[PDB]
């Protein structure tokens, strides 16, 4: 709604490095708020993909960036009889960066793992990594929760069971309020995936540089399952967290299997104990129901909702059987938790495969109205397939159907502009949340600042019916009598950090319905029925209203008497473009009717 | 009468004839009370104004190329016409609705492409053993419908990257199958081992020569080897004059779009022919897995069957992929696929028992309604498919187009097709908005004020600054009293003190 | 709690005193405020005992 299109922050990333795949904001001791953007495919030392991360200080004009040193470089370590390697060659570090409090999460999915042991091994599977690093104090970490010694006949011999060889953990890493990161695995448990979750400072104090293979004690995985369903589930491609439950002490994960019984996808709701709450199935098969889940209270009950993406969703148009635009699920929790069934609201994309529903980012309260608003992206969508995100604001039923602000790509074709979205954060700290997308394609983050939301308010007086002529102040310039009376109207702006400079438009409309140049009422001065004149208020807390002397014509010379005298109050933001951007945007009530008639005998 | 469209205003020949198409333009200059120039056809013929000089557009749809429906295409495949007519010119004037009918038959023996798309992961082996002779039994079968004959050949396994290909030891990337102890060959993502050819000899020979490789997960990289051997023409071969059917055989579930991503692949699939000179999916590692709906788009842009032959443990997920894409149909292949001939021939004459007609690059303006006649003389209306055919039948369909509004290009071209067939129908809609004496006109008409009000079609267009009946009214609206007030012989108070009289409203 | 001592606003009157007995926020239509102060004790018609009223 009020993200500013015109002028954009461009951060930039090496050629090729896919600076921009998955952000996050992470915010400096002294408040100062940072861009960790992951690069998932940046040169290592030896000439090599490895990956990266590039912590982007805030800036006006924006551009390159530092990035954290990481240790990008093979491990092998001779446990006694075996030798656990770890091979960091195309491990994507940077596929998923989360920041939380002081310290950054920055996952490599696909880095690969091996046991070798005599002849046999356990096999170079990719079983992930997440390095957590704290930039302001150099604290270094890993978790590679899925990295074990058992070698690969041992799965073959008891039917794969437990089998995290192909969890490709940091594939979708969160984390809670209470400190503790959770990683999803789609390929856990071959390829049903699994959560792994654990304490961010046990990770920080249970990591010794040199040893590969250890154990967080407090650490939490998600169950095998036998049931045919979740084959090939990949439960655990998106996972987002919130309160569905009740209780507040207990916190849930929401977790998704986009490809859930035989394509169909779901969206499972559970709680720490991976105690299954609730289970959202898909609607439409290969529609990838549960690609992007987002929790945010967008109808402001004070319970969190649900926000399911599915971009691959082929519509049933009238004129197209089944066209591939993608569809974001709405589900609003009501009292009495398990409860949760039907959706409440179903966005639906326009362009032909452009993927709407990749990307659900809460952005909090961007218009600042008491209700959450949300930015779904479509990568691909637009008329010219560049790259699309759409704004949605929040109301007491459910959501906006409608997107109050669209955002196109400022990158050639084929950036995947909005693939990553994250928001919710006041960047240049103004009092508004602002956006980050990260378009890979172009190796660019583009930031939008939201500028201010002025709020209007509009009440135009008309006192009564009146007389045609009640022979009272002549009319002008003249000693000729006519029929008099005020029109008074009072416009205020309200908002958070509006300018000094703020000056709206009242265009004052006389019987707007008949032509004008011979209206029925007219001013008692220059006689323009329609007046439109400018009324500052820069920092004003009481609305102004200039009132005005208006002129009623004659009873003979005006036929139509029986036409309803409806007065028209119009409030406009003053002609910007002149100038810059313009500073404010003008959400609210800015344009009214007021309706009177004919007296007589008065 | 009520005439409406004599009231809501009257500006021209756009205006009148964009109020309804029954309202007709009576542009001839005669009697103003004569010739209102917004009403019906039949009121404005009474009140002359018509000395051929009126504009009133009729909708029309001409036949522009039409050919008999052939009844034996086993000559001259190219000569073989199958929806008669072929090319039409419709007129509509906007928000007019105008309905035509095309006749689709399915020719006895039409030229018919195989392409047999084999599934070889490691559990397919025992299948590659009952398909080494399957060129000659298939011809042998198909010649009872066919004459034209050419099959083709196809291999895929999966993407071969490290989530789903062996990657340790070395030896198992030249050997996936080292560990069990037999040899397999290197993980494909998909290669084409045979052109289409009328010598099955060629695919029983190129089959023997195939092994099949080994796989980690489940799911196959299926929908990729379908899109590369839709989207290449060249090299797969296809005849644009044959019944191009492309079987499907594999065991288990499939690699939809974004699935790639598990193996760092997300630049998201084209509909582009990667195959190169080696005749392998040079893309397959660097391009993610096709959706639903390009799949289904490319195989309509190509005209293309398709048929899940799947074995019985996927059956019903192919079988709920079939209702996803029109013209596939789903079969019950064997463990060791013991009877895809049978399998394959049952599921072109499915095939080839239904029509179903497509719309392409349709405006969005026109709205199409179908009335679908098969055999005998019923009619279903609604549905714009009927099945039931069987080879040789004639099927019927009546379709309406309907424009809303006038679209600026007054011209555009879409097609009507049925499913799979090559034969098509253009139809050329031309929106007959304007009329002639519109694009007649003459702003500087000396009868209006010495040319100060466009003479276009009858009456003079000169708005505010001359909106009088002779474009003489200086200012907008009556204010400024237009000269020859409605004072009759002028010097007459208020049009005859009737006050404001409003031009004939008095 | 805010109000400034340091700097005051300083309204004179007529000589006769009596300039601050009321007063009172016009409050302006357009928006303005300005201040009014009944000077109950100003000269009369005739150097008489009356009242007056100024706008500040
Ligand atoms: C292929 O599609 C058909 C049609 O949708 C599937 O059959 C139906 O699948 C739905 C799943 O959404 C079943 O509904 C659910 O059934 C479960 C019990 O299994 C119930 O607990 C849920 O509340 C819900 O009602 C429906 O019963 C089922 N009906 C039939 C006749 O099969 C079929 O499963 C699909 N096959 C695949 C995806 O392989
Ligand atoms: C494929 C790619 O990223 N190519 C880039 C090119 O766009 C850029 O102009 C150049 C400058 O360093 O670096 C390289
Ligand atoms: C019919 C009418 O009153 N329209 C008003 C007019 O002032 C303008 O089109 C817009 C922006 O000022 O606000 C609205
Ligand atoms: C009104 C009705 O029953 N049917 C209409 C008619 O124009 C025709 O039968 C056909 C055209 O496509 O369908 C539609
Ligand atoms: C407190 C008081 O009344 N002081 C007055 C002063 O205002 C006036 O200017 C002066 C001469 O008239 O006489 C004294
Ligand atoms: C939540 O935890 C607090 C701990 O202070 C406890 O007092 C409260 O009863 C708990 N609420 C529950 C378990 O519903
Ligand atoms: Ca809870
Ligand atoms: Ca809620
Ligand atoms: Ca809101
Ligand atoms: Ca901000
Ligand atoms: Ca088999
Ligand atoms: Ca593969
Ligand atoms: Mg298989």
């Amino acid at each position: 709604l009020n993200l500013d299109p015109v002028q954009l922050t461009f951060y930039a990333g090496p050629n090729g490095s896919q600076f921009g795949f998955s952000l996050d904001f992470h915010k400096d001791s002294h408040g100062r708020v940072a861009i960790v953007v992951g690069a998932p495919r940046t040169l290592g030392p030896s000439q090599e993909e490895t990956g990266g991360v590039f912590l982007c200080p805030w800036r006006a004009e924006g551009g390159q960036c530092p990035s954290l040193l990481f240790d990008l470089r093979d491990e092998t370590r001779n446990v006694g009889s075996q030798t656990l390697q770890t091979f960091k060659a195309r491990q994507g570090l940077g596929a998923s960066v989360v920041s939380w409090s002081d310290v950054i999460v920055a996952c490599a999915p696909w880095q690969h793992w091996n046991v070798l042991e005599k002849t046999e091994e356990a096999e170079k599977t990719p079983v992930g990594s997440c390095f957590l690093a704290q930039p302001e104090s150099g604290r270094r970490a890993e978790y590679s929760p899925c990295r074990g010694n058992t070698l690969s006949r041992i799965y073959v011999e008891n039917d794969f069971s437990w089998d995290k060889r192909y969890c490709e953990a940091g594939f979708s890493s969160v984390v809670t309020q209470a400190g503790e990161l959770v990683l999803g695995a789609p390929g856990g448990y071959y390829f049903l995936g699994l959560l792994a979750q654990a304490p961010v400072a046990d990770i920080f104090s249970s990591y010794r540089p040199g040893i590969l293979l250890w154990h967080v004690s407090s650490q939490s995985l998600s169950f095998d399952s036998s049931n045919p369903e979740y084959f090939d589930g990949y439960w655990g491609y998106s996972v987002a967290v919130g309160e569905f439950d009740g209780d507040l002490n207990t916190t849930e994960y929401v977790v998704g299997a986009p490809t859930w019984s035989w394509t169909l996808g779901a969206v499972e709701i559970l709680d720490s104990y991976y105690q299954r709450l609730h289970r959202l199935r898909g609607e439409q098969m290969a529609s990838y129901f549960g690609h992007s889940v987002a929790v945010t209270d967008v109808n402001g009950d004070g319970r969190h909702d649900l926000l399911v993406g599915a971009p691959l969703y082929m519509e049933s148009r009238a004129d197209r059987k089944l066209a591939e635009v993608g569809r974001v699920y709405l589900f609003l929790q009501p009292r009495g938790p398990h409860a949760l069934g039907a959706p409440s609201l179903l966005l639906t994309g326009t362009q032909l495969y452009g993927r709407f529903g990749s990307a659900i980012a809460p952005l909090g309260d961007l218009d600042r109205d008491g209700y959450n608003d949300i930015a779904v992206a479509a990568p691909y969508g637009g008329p010219s397939g560049r790259g699309q995100v759409l704004v949605f604001l929040g109301q007491s039923e459910g959501l906006r159907s409608r997107p109050s602000q669209v955002l196109d790509s400022p990158f050639p074709t084929g950036s995947a502009f909005g693939f990553s979205l994250r928001g919710a954060v006041d960047i240049d700290d103004n009092g508004y949340p602002d956006l980050i997308v990260g378009a890979y394609g172009a190796n660019q983050v583009a930031v939008y600042r939201a500028q201010p939301v002025v709020k209007a308010s509009v009440q135009l007086l008309v006192q009564d019916s009146l007389n045609p002529a009640v022979k009272s102040c002549v009319l002008p310039q003249t000693k000729t009598p006519v029929s008099c009376f005020n029109i008074q109207m009072c416009v205020g702006a309200t908002g958070h950090n509006i300018p000094q400079k703020l000056s709206l438009n009242a265009e004052l409309q006389l019987d707007r319905q008949k032509p004008r140049q011979g209206r029925r009422v007219l001013l008692l001065g220059s006689q323009q029925a329609g007046t439109t004149l400018n009324l500052d208020l820069g920092g004003k807390h009481s609305p102004i209203c200039h009132t005005t002397m208006a002129f009623l014509r004659d009873e003979a010379d005006f036929r139509d008497k029986l036409s309803p005298i409806v007065l028209s109050l119009n409030v406009s933001l003053p002609p910007t473009e002149a100038g810059m951007a313009p500073a404010v945007v003008l959400h609210g009530d800015t344009h009214v009717q007021e309706q009177t008639r004919i007296v007589l005998d008065c | 009468g009520p005439n409406i469209c004599t009231t809501r205003g009257v500006s021209s020949c756009q205006q009148c004839l964009a109020v309804s198409p029954m309202c007709a333009w009576c542009s001839d200059e005669a009697l103003p009370l004569g010739s209102p120039r917004c009403d019906l056809k039949e009121n404005l013929l009474k009140d002359n104004c018509a000395p051929e000089s009126i504009e009133f557009p009729v909708s029309e749809a001409r036949v522009l190329e039409d050919r008999p429906l052939s009844d034996k295409g086993s000559g001259d495949s190219s000569q073989v016409t199958q929806v008669s007519p072929q090319r039409i010119a419709l007129r509509l004037r906007p928000d007019d609705s105008k309905n035509f009918s095309i006749q689709v038959r399915q020719v006895e023996d039409y030229p018919v492409d195989i392409y047999y798309l084999m599934d070889l992961s490691y559990s397919m082996k025992d299948d590659l053993w009952s398909i080494q002779n399957l060129g000659t039994k298939l011809a042998t079968q198909m010649r009872k419908l066919t004459s034209n004959l050419r099959i083709g050949f196809g291999a895929f396994v999966d993407k071969p990257v490290s989530p789903y290909m062996y990657i340790s030891p070395p030896e198992a990337l030249e050997n996936p199958c080292y560990d069990m102890k037999t040899t397999c060959l290197p993980m494909f993502g998909y290669k084409h081992v045979l052109t289409l050819t009328d010598q099955v000899t060629r695919f029983n020979e190129e089959v023997k020569k195939q092994s099949v490789s080994r796989n980690r997960d489940a799911p196959e990289g299926g929908f990729d080897a379908i899109m590369q051997a839709t989207v290449c023409d060249e090299k797969i071969g296809w005849r644009n004059d044959a019944s191009h059917l492309l079987v499907f055989t594999t065991d288990a579930k499939t690699h939809i779009a974004l699935d790639g991503r598990l193996a760092g692949i997300v630049q998201p699939n084209d509909g582009q022919c990667h195959v190169g000179s080696d005749n392998h999916y040079s893309a397959s590692t660097t391009m993610d897995y096709p959706s639903l709906g390009l799949m289904t788009e490319k195989l309509s842009q190509k005209n293309i069957n398709l048929i899940f032959a799947v074995t019985e443990n996927v059956v019903n997920l192919y079988q709920n992929y079939s209702e996803l894409i029109p013209g596939t149909t789903v079969g019950v292949l064997s463990m060791d696929s013991s009877n895809v001939l049978q399998l394959i021939v049952d599921a072109y004459g499915k095939i080839r028992s239904k029509v179903e007609l497509e719309v392409r690059d349709l405006p969005e303006e026109l709205s199409l309604s179908f009335n679908a006649t098969c055999l005998n003389n019923e009619v279903i209306p609604g549905l714009k498919s009927c099945m039931g055919l069987k080879i040789g039948d004639t099927v019927s369909f009546s379709i309406e187009a309907k424009v809303r509004g006038c679209p600026q290009e007054k011209e555009k071209s879409f097609t009507i097709k049925p499913v799979g067939f090559k034969d098509s129908l253009i139809v050329q809609v031309t929106f007959d908005c304007d009329c002639a004496c519109q694009a007649q006109a003459e702003p500087n008409s000396h009868r209006c004020n010495n040319g100060n009000g466009t003479f276009e079609c009858g009456v003079c267009r000169c708005g505010p600054g001359w909106l009088g009946s002779q474009c003489e009214c200086s200012e907008e609206d009556y204010r400024p009293s237009q000269q020859d007030e409605c004072s009759p012989r002028e010097g007459q108070p208020v049009c005859s003190q009737r006050g404001e009289c409003l031009c004939g409203q008095c």
